């Protein structure tokens, strides 16, 4: 679809806490991301095999992030990025591939948490309503009004390229929860996967490390 | 190469660069027409002997002159326009050509207005620092003109003036994302 869903029914826009967000990482990060029991920032250490563009992973370095006050002097590059809607353009930049990665969508395996969760976890997070490397772009931890504060509508479409007279939608179907430092893996409930060998070989990953989540195989959330 | 082609021709290769690593999900080797009017326009702001004659528009201020001079290019330096109908607001993705490449490059290395011609694209790419993208530098380029041009140098003047040209509010050109062009028109 989108890849926006929800852990009750379709994703409605007064119940953020059932948004299910998504992080995509490369199947051989898989066992270290397991050694660690948490997804780190890229500020952290360096991964295992780096699919995104350097340059794209350079300008995260320089971005601020800092929906209020009291929220900590961070980068983006200090927060682990999870898409609202699973298909998307950062997605389609690694899929489509570049000098750095060209692999495809067949190693790229998306780990869903629900929002709720990552608020009842007393973790450190906010929300961008678009492109986070763009300076028009804000940042939100107010959560009675995320529906309105990210383009919900768009995010639920199936369609949704650029037209000339809006530019912006792509980087408005960017919109993403940024959690500050680290997520631990116990938080993930949900594995989205492209073809079988990598499912096959997520599952004999995760069989020893954990239980209750869900696996589902999506040729349809890629590219 | 007069210093109008050399100033695109600069403009292009450096632009590119930065919306790839902006919006990398952008073309990788094409810029729209319409991105390299808005370059242009804040090309001919940092150096107005260029003289290409800007006028506002739904996309932003639009040269007749700029379009004249990719043309004259046109499977030369560069690639992209094709033959566009008469007076048709066309907007294809426009490449550098490896001969453009080598002609800015060479042009650089010697021209008499070689300094001036990094100096104008210095400028441009400095103001548009985290708008790069087709929408980005559109809003700026409009609010710009706004600012400029009919002295709308305040949040709710510039905003009103800007929706005039662009009969489009949305999430794209409200209050927000104007209020945030308007600083940095200011601050540069």
């Amino acid at each position: 679809e989108s890849g926006f869903v929800a852990r009750s029914g379709g994703p409605d826009r007064k119940r953020p806490h059932d948004w299910i967000v998504w992080h995509f990482t490369h199947a051989d990060n898989l066992p270290g991301i397991i050694t660690a029991g948490r997804l780190l920032a890229d500020s952290a250490v360096t991964p295992t095999t780096e699919v995104a563009y350097n340059p794209v992973k350079e300008l995260r370095r320089h971005k601020v992030v800092a929906p209020d006050s009291r929220y900590p002097a961070s980068m983006a590059s200090d927060h682990v990025p999870f898409y609202i809607a699973a298909r998307s353009p950062m997605l389609y930049v690694v899929c489509k591939g570049h000098s750095g990665y060209s692999g495809g969508a067949g190693p790229l395996v998306h780990l869903g948490v629900a929002l709720g969760d990552i608020i009842d976890a007393d973790l450190t997070w906010c929300a961008s309503d678009g492109n986070a490397a763009a300076s028009y772009t804000k940042f939100s931890r107010q959560v009675d009004t995320l529906g309105t504060f990210v383009d919900f509508d768009l995010l639920c479409q199936r369609q949704w390229h650029n037209t000339d007279d809006d530019p912006n939608r792509q980087s408005r179907r960017a919109a993403a929860i940024l959690v500050y430092g680290h997520v631990p893996f116990e938080l993930v409930s949900y594995v989205c996967c492209y073809n079988t060998e990598t499912m096959t070989r997520v599952r004999t990953l995760l069989d020893p490390v954990g239980g209750v989540r869900k696996y589902v195989i999506k040729p349809g959330m890629y590219y | 190469m007069t210093w109008g082609r050399a100033v695109i021709l600069e403009a292009m290769r450096r632009y590119l660069q930065q919306r790839r690593a902006m919006e990398p999900w952008e073309d990788p080797a094409g810029i729209s027409h319409l991105e390299i009017q808005k370059l242009m326009y804040f090309a001919n702001e940092a150096d107005p002997d260029l003289a290409l004659d800007f006028t506002p528009g739904r996309y932003g201020p639009y040269s007749e002159r700029v379009r004249h001079l990719l043309q004259g290019m046109e499977g030369a330096f560069t690639v992209g326009l094709g033959d566009g109908t008469a007076r048709v607001l066309a907007n294809q993705p426009i490449s550098l050509t490896t001969k453009g490449t080598d002609a800015i490059t060479d042009y650089l290395a010697t021209d008499a207005a070689a300094d001036r011609v990094s100096a104008a694209v210095d400028t441009v790419l400095r103001v548009i620092e985290g708008f790069e993208g087709p929408y980005g530098v559109e809003l700026l380029a409009s609010t710009h003109w706004v600012a400029t041009r009919e002295g709308a140098k305040e949040p709710a003047t510039a905003a009103a003036a800007v929706r005039k040209w662009t009969k489009r509010k949305g999430r794209i050109y409200s209050d927000d994302r104007i209020g945030v062009a308007l600083d940095r028109i200011l601050m540069t």
